[PDB]
RNA sequence: AACGCAAGUUUGAAACUCAAAGGAAUUGACGGGGGCCCGCACAAGCGGUGGAACAUGUGGUUUAAUUCGAUGAUACGCGAGGAACCUUACCAAGGCUUAAAUGCAGACUGCGAUUUGGAAACAGAUCUCAGUUUACAAGGUGCUGCAUGGUUGUCGUCAGCUCGUGCCGUGAGGUGUCAGGUUAAGUCCUAUAACGAGCGCAACCCCUGUUGUUAGUUGCCAGCGAGGAACUCUAACAAGACUGCCAGUGCAAACUGUGAGGAAGGUGGGGAUGUCAAAUCAUCACGGCCCUUACGCCUUGGGCUACACACGUGCUACAAUGGCCGGUACAGAGAGCAGCCACUGGGUGACCAGGAGCGAAUCUAUAAAGCCGGUCACAGUUCGGAUCGGAGUCUGCAACUCGACUCCGUGAAGCUGGAAUCGCUAGUAAUCGGAUAUCAGCCAUGAUCCGGUGAA
């Protein structure tokens, strides 16, 4: 969760907008080794923690239930069923 | 820390949303931009004592109605005050925006303004005994039957942490029909970090 | 402190049209399969067609009823109930150790009135010690 | 020293050491003291664990590293809800110092393709929001949760915990909160130096269990006909359960049965939760200390999978109420352009190529157990599934360390498991299948849910 280890995925995530139209053109692959989407992984965008992570909201568990607690994303309520 | 939040198990119920916008799974940067706009606004303008940031982002345009405890320093003359904040705002969120300016209806009863204003109390470092009572009596002045402050470890620069009550009336927190409000603000001293919470009952709703 | 009972109210059965036949069959049951265990009682009651009816296998059934059980090892009556419970379990309990070739088969042990009345047998001769008390 | 046969009796110091010994009463705690109650707590019943092989977790031992934390109940299929690189915080070796990102300060102007050294990072050339000095910050998943904020587990969904006024006691404190009934309850009646109030309980919320109205799109198919507004359905509003009805007990609450009803006596299930210096300075913030040619930073390769042993959590099998080849049905919820695939062609197969429909009551994604028929007719077997060799498919720059699947070989331990221990009172246990979350693929037997059959 440090700075630098968070800014090395908006690096990648940077790098990884070229080349769009030459990885899409097994061999004739001489790349920096970045520009691959293997190497994306997701963090919270808030604090950047993985270990933990929803596509739907793109944060993390903690933050959450506390903004969902201290309503801050409309629609989310208590489930009970 | 065994107790749910007063206004986090009544969203289907009297207690509505901060934020209104429906995107379907598309809450991302749409997310991460609603989480800065209220800590550059709470940053930007902290003397007026903000209440809170009513953002409906809606199509093409992102409204961010703002209830303050001071609204004439915000709007200020001509509303060249207002225009710095908003091309800030605006150029930090690059849309259309519009911003909405609302008036504060008896300010010792938010839930929120009682708690920063104790905790510059508290960091401006007066006595710490005047300052929850000075709240408990402005506050039951008026009606809100109820109103509860808790404060956290660390106090008077003591070595272990102690928590007070400094409660009276009636707050029933375990009746979904309440009205029971709650902000947590804290104030960030030199003896470490101490934490207030502020709960407000005015009344059953319907 | 149970404070109740409800005794689980039951429904017969197609065949026979019985109510000992459905308690037989759901002691008899595995896994939650009922119709399986009906197939293998149908079968079991049609293989003790060589010699009656399954009145032969309800009069079986009577031979593993005890009278007094042993619960300072106090001895005293079951229940009117009870015993057409400990009946059944002692009988299809019995029935799975004999070395037959499918349970149809080795259920055969109702012509054995054969490991089922030695149950009752024991139990009367460890009731009819302890009389004392 | 006196007395006595003796045991011993009477009289009776000091040196030295501590700031305490002691009596009465009060609150709590405890008792192998008593009384009244509750909880799958015990008694009864079912299924397990501990026996066997596999998967993860942890201890222990080695390694250059085997990243860190919890190591009773409240840790051990936990943080972690996706370790090939990335995550990564650790190790070995190449490249950096005001910084690999962010604000600033004072100048000098209007992203791409090509070429060399390379494992990359980075250096040296063409070419056409970006590039470069100076002093600034900056940074650390560095150390203490026994300095903290916040956020949780536990007693505990147990019924308890207090306050205002008034009286008793010199005082700590007592009363209200005790006594008798009542049940899930400090939930209520009766009297009582008590009268009231607050937190908690309950109610107020969500789903399910019947009926009516509002409306029929992409629910649905009953009557005529070749298109319909009755039902299911969806989602809004209403009714219905209040021991209210009928019997006995009681000044009263309130239990014990019957009748009606879809329902019963809180219909059932959930969200609600009023000391242990307990977990986290590794979600985040933060007081104090330490390093800044760095414990800071970009890379390649490796480790987090190491293995003589152990404890915990799981799956499967130990068989014929079973396996196999065949026929035949019955779902629910959820997901789908970070995709679901109808259809056709190739191939035993995973899969490949072509190619509709669908950003969603519209289009796709084909259930098992069950039923019928034949075989096996009992043992290491036509049960079992570990191990190993060869040949392929998919993802990805990359499949050896360390992915999944298919395929042809092969049949190891295992024939109901020792004291000891675990869960469960009704759609429950047991058993079978399906879906979602992290998503390039995946260890998925983990976690969260749904549907089927269904007990004692």
């Amino acid at each position: 969760a440090k700075e630098s280890m968070k800014a090395r995925e908006v690096k990648r995530e940077k790098t990884v907008a070229k080349y769009a139209e030459k990885r899409k053109a097994e061999g004739l692959q001489r790349l920096p080794k970045n520009a691959s989407p293997v190497r994306l992984h997701n963090r919270c965008k808030l604090t950047g923690r993985p270990r933990g992570y929803i596509r739907q909201f793109g944060i993390s568990r903690v933050t959450f239930r506390e903004m969902a607690n201290n309503g801050l994303i409309p629609g989310v309520k208590k489930a009970s069923w | 820390g065994q107790k749910t939040n007063p206004i986090g198990n009544r969203l289907g119920i009297i207690r509505g949303w901060d934020s209104n916008w429906y995107g379907g799974n598309d809450y991302g940067d749409k997310l991460a931009e609603d989480h800065k706009i209220r800590k550059y606004i709470h940053a930007r303008l902290s003397k007026a004592s903000v209440s809170k940031v009513i953002i409906e982002r809606t199509l093409k345009l992102v409204t961010v109605t703002i209830t303050t405890a001071r609204p004439g320093i915000i709007i200020g003359k001509g509303g060249q005050e207002v225009d710095k904040l908003k091309e800030e705002l605006k150029k930090v969120t690059d849309k259309e925006v519009q911003i909405n300016i609302f008036e504060i209806k008896r300010p010792e009863l938010d839930a929120y303004l009682v708690a920063t204003s104790i905790a510059r109390q508290i960091e401006s470092r007066i006595s710490y005994r005047r300052a929850i009572k000075m709240a408990i009596a402005a506050s039951m002045r008026m009606n809100a039957e109820g109103i509860k402050v808790l404060i956290s470890g660390r106090l008077n620069g003591a070595e272990m942490a102690r928590s007070e009550g400094f409660k009276e009336g009636r707050i029933p927190l375990s009746t979904f029909r309440a009205d029971i409000d709650y902000a947590l603000a804290e104030a960030h001293t030199t003896y470490g970090r101490m934490g207030i919470k502020v709960w407000i009952m005015k009344g059953e709703v319907y | 402190r149970k404070r109740a009972a409800k005794k689980r109210p039951l429904l017969p059965d197609p065949r026979f049209n019985d109510q000992l036949v459905t308690r037989f069959v759901n002691n008899l049951m595995w896994d939650g399969k009922k119709s399986t265990a009906f197939k293998v009682f149908y079968d079991a009651i049609d293989i003790i067609e060589t010699k009656t009816s399954l009145e032969i296998w309800k009069d079986a059934l009577t031979n593993v009823m005890p009278h007094v059980e042993v619960r300072f090892q106090i001895p005293m009556q079951i229940r009117p109930d009870r015993k057409i419970s400990m009946a059944m379990k002692w009988l299809i309990l019995y029935a799975r150790r004999r070395n037959e070739k499918s349970m149809a088969q080795r259920l055969a042990s109702e012509c054995l009135a054969g490991a089922a009345v030695k149950k009752r047998m024991d139990t009367h001769k460890m009731a009819e010690a302890n009389k004392a008390f």
